[PDB]
């Protein structure tokens, strides 16, 4: 969608590099945790700027499916994998992909969609990733996680990755 | 009369050689920069000229003199000079009285004109003029006029003219050599006419007078012969390559095929097994056969392998035959090994362009063979030979009046033309003042205004467009909830998709018309009016068009209907000239057939398609209905079941 | 240009140019030296003028560079800069042509069919163009001044 | 004194330089104006009385 | 003519970039369909002759065209329809081949249309006997690759209209 | 490629395929695999191969970067590391495509025209293509090495 | 043959073989072993696979062997069998070679005009190459069958 | 022309009689080497201006043929030389991967002699030229292939002797 900024050498480049680094776990780690700090220390979000009716079927699937299958999505979303959720997820735009993973967090802090694991607690490179973030201007907060959600579900062409994160039984 | 036409450019025949003309003529048709041979020829003229207009002046200033001394010698009993507009044995002079006025009219002006074109000969530098226009001139006048005394006349003149010229042996030398040109050719028979036999018994037989072909541009003839020098075979070959690809690609892309230009320099291989091997390679393959239906690939392959265009009907489907069975190399072995190409070109001589000057030209092909003999002939793709031979056997096309360049795409929006110069499709065809393009009504066929003069305006139903009229009251003619808001606008914006074919972007909408209409302070029509007359309508539609093309899409757009020929267009069109655009509209929009058609009150609409408009709609596979062009076979369950 | 608007009108109703488009079109040529002179200082400037000229819209406008607004983030207000960049050389091109045509034809003809699909709000867009041409007037003499400031008017009207 | 090497190492592919319209050649001066975001506005729908506050000029 | 694999070639060569993935996935898809794309061109061209035969006999056959003052009247008019035809098939298999219509705008349909209205060759009579062509095939190569073949032989019949 | 020379080649002959031309239609179609397996390991190592070769080029021809050489300056010799970028982008292209069709048809038809028009010498140019092919022989298995040197070699004969 | 054609293909663009046509001549060289198979294959039961289909036909189409047909007699049944066998050969001599080329130039181009010359109808000795076709196919394995299929599509369809 | 498999199939059906064990045998035999074929012209392509140039420093530079009198003197002549020397070896890299000297004998040795002999190439340092791009070969191909190519740079020879 939206030009994304991958290789300039500046701090949002430089973060949204650092952000692509880390692992499925602590990038997914890491969005939960700025979802929680958005509205004090990161910017708030604006859905009505997305559209984000293009979300909604998506959306009521995840909120309609068992715990344990609303976790495999989000963990799916976050792994690059292939399953029809997530391509759906990549065809999307940059603004409404973050308004999804947003109506996602508020879900599972609402109860309806399966909740982190009881007494989690952020990585230490995840953790110093999202201080960094917190560091940065709301502006510069936004493209920085436009950039970071924007490769999760599936495109085809690319390809990689060996680590994952299936489940947590 | 004619059904159709080959197209006519303009042809510009060499009446005589010019000494720049023949040098820059002669680098030219090389394809090079005058060289020094060439730039030499025009330092020598240059520095002659002044001395060749002096003789031209001295001459010019003494003609009188000059031809009063022919005709005194030459005429006997009286003056010839009272109306102006070595000596051969059976040399006598001329009675004036007996000879008669009108004879002799026409020795002194003969006399003075021959004059008069020695004049023209010393300033050209070369005597072509003369010849061109003396040898055969006896016998054009033996029988009228003393060939003794016309000698004797020119004598009379040679001397007189180099009598002013006593200066030293430049300028009498001059003098005496062109007039000298000129009493041998006026001696001369005249020669026999250059025959252009048919190959075969579809073309006909023509012949060319000798003196035509002196004056055209002489044609370069290439021939590779072991003898020749590595220059001139060099020469030979890219000469080859001029004609066959139509242009020098070795010089342009380094493309040549080695092994073939070693055999033809060496004498393995014959010129013509040249061109056979050439015209078969896949260089040739990729840029003129390729590139193109086998219908226009033919053409081209008569272009560059006989020098010359299909000349009928059946020679263009025999080739066509030959291409369909065995392609590419059945095409080229059967033109070059015709009695034709033989006869032409042999086994030596590099294929040449014919054409015009070369030998007689025949009607039926000419603007065809003009056409192709361009440099821009490989981006024409349709069939010029082909479909200009069916169209003179068929009666007229269904077509604009002017051509089919100026029928517009009958799509929703947009006055879409085909661009004359863009892939050329020209297809002109002469309809004169009176024909009547055929429509084809969108709705019941019976309501055609040809046939049903009355049926104009009968709404077409379901067999033809919706129509927009303003038949609900207007509102305002308080209170909200006015139900007379939506149809009066759905008009509005009809009206706009009917005249622009699409709705306007926002900011573009006449609002004051608008509002006026909605107030009932106009009609429909005036509101259309309006529209058709916006400085917009002018930018989008008038002004970036062929004064006919924008007269026919608005026709289109207005009366809902291409014109029928050259009364409307004609009418039309002289209101452009005199008035413009603003004027064109009003008679348009004011005519009788838009008030029968369309009232006060009525949207215009799209009421007739041409043929091409409707195969175009309804020719496609998933609107082509399944009884249209092919046989119904009922279906009936086997008796057996 | 102007020669090109004069010569559509003349041929629609097809006549010769009159004495007055012909003295307008003469007056636009041999008085085409400030044109030019304008365009340059327009072109010579154009970095500050556009950089003064946002942070200026932004300061007026902060709403569309906070949350829900069209240039919120670095990319969005990049992309807010090259739009205000594009006015200001349609204006210099609408200035040396001595006619509004190449504006509008480039840049306003369906410009709001554009910016509504986009979700931008247009009104702001006027009012960035408001401040290109403050700071540009600021950047010349009065006459010049006035001058461009003519059609930065035509472009600031036709988007509000 | 030019020096090849530097130019050799400072090579950059074609299709990836920045040509006129780029939204990327304004990110250097998006950067340096830094926008100012407004502040989390507190509004609550809820304490909003329609019929006092709608302005009666 | 383009096929397939030229065809995201130049796509990429005029934008001057390598191929990226997707372009790695056209070709993957063109190479996959290969096997079957040359197993239905093997079984139209030994069957081509039979195929127009029996589009002919269910499209054009007693009906107007082939009756006197119908286009196909005389036998060289006859002969030429077929050989209409043939070409029609000839081609659409090359298209199909290659897995682009490159091929027929360079060397069917350019010029084609102009031509038969000059000749007064009907049109839609010539589409029906394409989709009999059409139908002919798929019932003798199969569904998918019938489908394939329709793709270009629609293409042509488009091309006409 | 294979099928679009066939194509041409039956096309030419007004006939359908012949068998064998098929059947080497289905080898190249099903020995697809390796050719874009060295085709990604080229493009992934593209501008590392530019700056290699260009260094080593430069290196053993120091006339050419040197003053009165063509490619002498920041600007030109980044113009000949661009021209080096194309001809492995083509070369990629050749060995996709299974041919060097595309290779001639972009840049090699009149090659020797465009060259001596800007005053480049050609044989230098080969030379540049002769350190490319080692450099990314030098990144490959054997079998893929000498695949990919078909294409390298093919377009150096051409250019010299 | 493969190898003659690529090797006529290139010396008409007078050039050496392009790595593409040289991996297609790879290709089908090694897979030389099956087509050896399968021209062994048909050589060793050239009887049993000309008299099935030669009875096939008998029954298929008595009239050729009815009262004043072609095939008529003890002689003329000989002499049918006979070309049978003779195509068969051209069957092979096409598999091992890869194209149809011997099959086209030995008994194939002019056939028309001998067959007519001789009134013998070429429909029915199209169906007699299918009969031996369905024979040799049920006598081979599916891969070989299909691979022999080619060769003898090509024989029917140019003698129908 | 003929290559190998050609060449056995006109000889078997000369004789009208099918693929024999003797047939079988001279197939599998170039069957087998078609790997070593190609790769040698897949080398002699990489390398057959090269070749040449080593060829023509070795047998003709700096020789009589060069100098004013000789028969590469100008540049025209100089360049048809090397034009024939690579003509020599494209068409002995044909003749090795078909395995057969025919297509030495019509497309190269026709009238070659003769066309020689009337023009005034001197044969005796063509065959030198020759035999040095022979030798170059060799050591750029390798043993078996270079003695591969030296059998049809003989035939050459042989036809210009
Ligand atoms: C080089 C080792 C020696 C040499 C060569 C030389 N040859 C010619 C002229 C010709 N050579 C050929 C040969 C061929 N042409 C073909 O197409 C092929 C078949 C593939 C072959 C083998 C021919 C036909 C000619 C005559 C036409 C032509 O020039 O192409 C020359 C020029 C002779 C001249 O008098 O101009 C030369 C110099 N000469 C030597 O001295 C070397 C020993
Ligand atoms: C958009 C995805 C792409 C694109 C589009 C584009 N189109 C035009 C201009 C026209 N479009 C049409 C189309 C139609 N007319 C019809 O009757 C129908 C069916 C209802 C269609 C689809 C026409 C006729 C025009 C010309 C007339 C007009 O525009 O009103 C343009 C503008 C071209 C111009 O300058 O004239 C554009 C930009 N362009 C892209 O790059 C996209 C891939
Ligand atoms: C009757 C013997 C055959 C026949 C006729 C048929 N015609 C049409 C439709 C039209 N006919 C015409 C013809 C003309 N219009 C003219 O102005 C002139 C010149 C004087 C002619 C000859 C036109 C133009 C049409 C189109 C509709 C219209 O009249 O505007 C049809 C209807 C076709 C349809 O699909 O609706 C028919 C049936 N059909 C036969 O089968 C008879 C052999
Ligand atoms: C009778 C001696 C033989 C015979 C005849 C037969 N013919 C057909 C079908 C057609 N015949 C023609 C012929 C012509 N059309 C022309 O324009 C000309 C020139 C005036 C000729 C000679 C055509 C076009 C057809 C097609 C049908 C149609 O007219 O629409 C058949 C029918 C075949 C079928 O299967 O439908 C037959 C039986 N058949 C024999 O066996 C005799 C030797
Ligand atoms: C058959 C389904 C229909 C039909 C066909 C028909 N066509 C012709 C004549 C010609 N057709 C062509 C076609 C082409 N030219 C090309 O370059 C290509 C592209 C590959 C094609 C397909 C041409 C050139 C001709 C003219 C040949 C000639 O010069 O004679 C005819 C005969 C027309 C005539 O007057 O002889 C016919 C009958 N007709 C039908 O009714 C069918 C629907
Ligand atoms: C000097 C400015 C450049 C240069 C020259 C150079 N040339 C050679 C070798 C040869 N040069 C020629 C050229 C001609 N011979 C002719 O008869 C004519 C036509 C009138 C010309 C132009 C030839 C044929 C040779 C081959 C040697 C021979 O006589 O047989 C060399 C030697 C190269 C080597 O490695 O052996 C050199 C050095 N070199 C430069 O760098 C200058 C640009
Ligand atoms: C302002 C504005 C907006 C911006 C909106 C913004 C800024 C939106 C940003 C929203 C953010 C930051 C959303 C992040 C959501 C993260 C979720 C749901 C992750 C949960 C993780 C889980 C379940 C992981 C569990 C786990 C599992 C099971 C394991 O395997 C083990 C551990 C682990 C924890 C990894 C819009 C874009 C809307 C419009 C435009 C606009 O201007």
């Amino acid at each position: 969608g939206i030009f994304p900024n991958t290789l300039a050498a500046d701090v949002v480049p430089a973060t949204i590099a650092r952000f692509s680094q880390l692992n499925a776990e602590d990038q997914l780690a890491l969005i939960w945790f700025a979802y929680l700090e958005m509205g004090k220390t990161l910017t708030i979000a604006a859905p009505g700027a997305a559209s984000m009716q293009l979300a909604e079927n998506a959306l009521k699937e995840i909120q309609a499916m068992g715990p344990l299958q609303q976790t495999q999505a989000m963990c799916d979303l976050a792994n690059r994998a292939d399953t029809p959720l997530c391509r759906t997820y990549a065809s999307w735009s940059p603004n409404i992909k973050l308004g999804f993973w947003y109506r996602l967090g508020e879900l599972m802090e609402q109860g309806f969609v399966a909740p982190i694991p009881a007494g989690y607690q952020l990585s230490a490179n995840a953790n110093a990733v999202l201080a960094t973030i917190q560091g940065l201007e709301s502006g510069q907060q936004i493209t920085v996680l436009r950039n970071a959600v924007v490769d999760m579900g599936f495109t085809a062409g690319k390809d990689g990755k060996r680590i994952a994160e299936p489940v947590v039984p | 009369s004619v059904k159709a036409s080959g197209g006519s450019s303009l042809a510009r025949p060499q009446l005589y050689q010019t000494v720049p003309v023949s040098a820059i003529s002669q680098a030219e048709q090389q394809d090079r920069f005058l060289e020094g041979s060439e730039l030499n020829e025009l330092t020598a003229y240059f520095q002659s000229g002044a001395l060749r207009l002096e003789i031209a002046e001295t001459l010019t200033q003494n003609a009188d003199l000059i031809v009063s001394r022919a005709a005194n010698r030459i005429f006997t009993g009286g003056s010839p000079l009272s109306y102006l507009e070595p000596i051969p044995p059976g040399f006598r002079p001329i009675n004036i009285a007996r000879y008669g006025p009108s004879n002799m009219q026409k020795s002194l002006r003969d006399m003075s004109w021959f004059l008069r074109y020695t004049t023209y000969a010393i300033v050209a530098g070369d005597p072509n003029i003369i010849v061109v226009n003396t040898r055969g001139l006896k016998e054009v006048i033996e029988n009228a006029c003393s060939i003794d005394a016309t000698i004797v006349a020119i004598q009379e003149m040679r001397a007189a003219s180099a009598d002013y010229f006593r200066n030293n042996a430049q300028a009498k030398e001059i003098v005496l050599q062109y007039f000298d040109i000129l009493l041998s050719e006026f001696k001369a028979p005249t020669p026999a006419n250059k025959v252009r036999q048919g190959p075969s018994n579809d073309i006909q037989g023509l012949e060319l007078p000798q003196s035509y072909f002196n004056a055209a541009a002489k044609r370069q003839k290439y021939a590779m012969k072991p003898g020749l020098s590595a220059l001139e075979k060099n020469a030979v070959i890219k000469a080859a390559y001029r004609q066959i690809f139509e242009r020098d690609i070795t010089k342009a892309y380094s493309q040549s095929i080695s092994y073939l230009e070693s055999q033809v320099r060496n004498g393995d291989i014959s010129m013509k097994e040249f061109v056979r091997r050439l015209a078969k390679s896949p260089l040739y393959r990729k840029q003129f056969f390729e590139p193109f239906i086998n219908s226009r690939a033919l053409e081209l392959a008569f272009r560059h392998i006989l020098g010359r265009g299909p000349s009928s009907r059946e020679e263009v489907q025999k080739y066509f035959s030959i291409v369909s069975s065995g392609g590419l190399p059945a095409l080229v072995d059967a033109l070059v090994d015709s009695q034709e190409y033989a006869d032409y070109f042999g086994e030596e001589t590099v294929p040449y362009l014919r054409g015009l000057g070369v030998e007689a030209q025949e009607c039926r092909n000419w603007g065809m063979q003009q056409d192709l003999f361009s440099y821009s002939a490989p981006f024409r793709k349709v069939p010029q030979f082909i479909t200009t031979f069916a169209q003179y056997d068929r009666p007229l096309p269904d077509q604009h009046v002017y051509g089919s360049g100026n029928d517009p795409l009958e799509i929703q929006f947009g006055a879409i033309f085909p661009k004359e110069t863009r892939n050329p499709s020209k297809r002109p065809a002469p309809f004169n003042k009176d024909t009547k393009r055929i429509l084809i009504h969108r709705g019941p066929a019976v309501n055609n205004q040809v046939g049903n003069p009355s049926a104009v305006g009968e709404f077409p139903g379901s067999l033809g467009a919706k129509v927009f009229r303003l038949n609900g009251g207007l509102p305002g003619a308080g209170t909200s909830v006015k139900f007379g808001e939506s149809s009066t606008q759905a008009l509005i914006r009809a009206a706009y998709r009917q005249v622009f074919g699409r709705d306007l972007y926002e900011g573009q909408r006449l609002s004051v018309a608008e509002i006026q209409l909605e107030n009932g302070d106009i009609s429909v029509r005036e509101f259309i009016k309006r529209l058709a007359k916006s400085e917009l309508f002018l930018k989008l539609y008038w002004a970036p068009h062929y004064v006919c093309k924008a007269i026919e899409y608005m026709h289109r757009r207005l009366l809902g209907r291409p014109t029928y020929g050259r009364q409307e267009m004609n009418q039309y069109f002289d209101i452009a000239s005199k008035q413009g655009f603003y004027a064109v509209v009003e008679a348009m929009i004011d005519s009788k057939e838009y008030s029968d058609a369309f009232g006060e009150d009525t949207v215009p609409y799209e009421r007739y398609l041409t043929p091409g408009g409707l195969q175009m709609r309804s020719a496609r596979v998933g609107s082509l209905r399944e009884d249209i062009g092919q046989r119904v076979d009922k279906e009936v369950t086997p008796r057996f079941v | 240009s102007i020669v090109t608007k004069s010569i559509v009108n003349a041929d629609a109703e097809a006549r010769y140019l009159s004495p007055g488009e012909l003295d307008r079109i003469k007056a636009f040529v041999t008085g085409g030296a400030a044109r030019l002179r304008i365009a340059e200082t327009l072109t010579g400037s154009r970095e500050t003028i556009v950089k003064q000229a946002g942070d200026r819209l932004f300061q007026k406008r902060p709403d569309i560079v906070s949350p829900g607004g069209n240039a919120y983030g670095e990319e969005m207000t990049a992309t807010c800069l090259r739009d205000m960049d594009y006015y200001l050389r349609l204006v210099t091109y609408g200035v040396v042509s001595g006619d509004v045509t190449p504006i509008e034809e480039i840049g306003l003809v369906g410009v709001r069919e554009m910016y509504r699909s986009l979700g931008t709000p247009i009104e702001a867009v006027a009012q960035s163009v408001r401040e290109m041409k403050e700071v540009a007037s600021g950047l010349m003499s009065s006459d010049d001044a006035a001058e461009a400031s003519a059609y930065f008017d035509f472009v600031i009207g036709k988007m509000s | 004194q030019i020096v090849w090497q530097n130019e050799v190492r400072r090579f950059i592919p074609q299709e990836k330089k920045l040509t006129a319209g780029n939204p990327m050649n304004f990110l250097g001066m998006a950067r340096s104006i830094n926008p100012a975001a407004n502040t989390i506005p507190k509004v609550s729908a809820q304490n909003i009385n329609i019929e006092a506050s709608v302005p009666r000029r | 003519m383009q096929d397939a694999i030229t065809a995201v070639i130049n796509s990429a060569d005029v934008q001057g970039k390598y191929l990226d993935g997707a372009a790695m996935d056209k070709l993957k898809s063109y190479f996959a369909s290969g096997e079957l794309r040359v197993r239905a061109a093997s079984v139209i061209s030994a069957n081509a002759a039979t195929i127009v035969k029996e589009a002919v006999a269910k499209s054009l056959l007693y009906s107007d065209v082939t009756r006197p003052g119908g286009n196909m009247y005389t036998t060289r008019r006859y002969a030429a329809c077929i050989r209409d035809l043939d070409y029609y098939l000839r081609y659409a298999t090359y298209a199909m081949l290659a897995g682009d219509a490159s091929i027929l705008d360079e060397r069917v349909l350019n010029g084609l249309k102009e031509t038969y209205n000059s000749l007064g060759v009907p049109i839609s009579s010539t589409v029906q006997a394409i989709q009999a062509i059409k139908e002919v095939t798929a019932s003798l190569v199969g569904a998918d690759a019938g489908k394939e073949m329709g793709v270009y032989l629609d293409y042509i019949c488009s091309g006409l209209s």
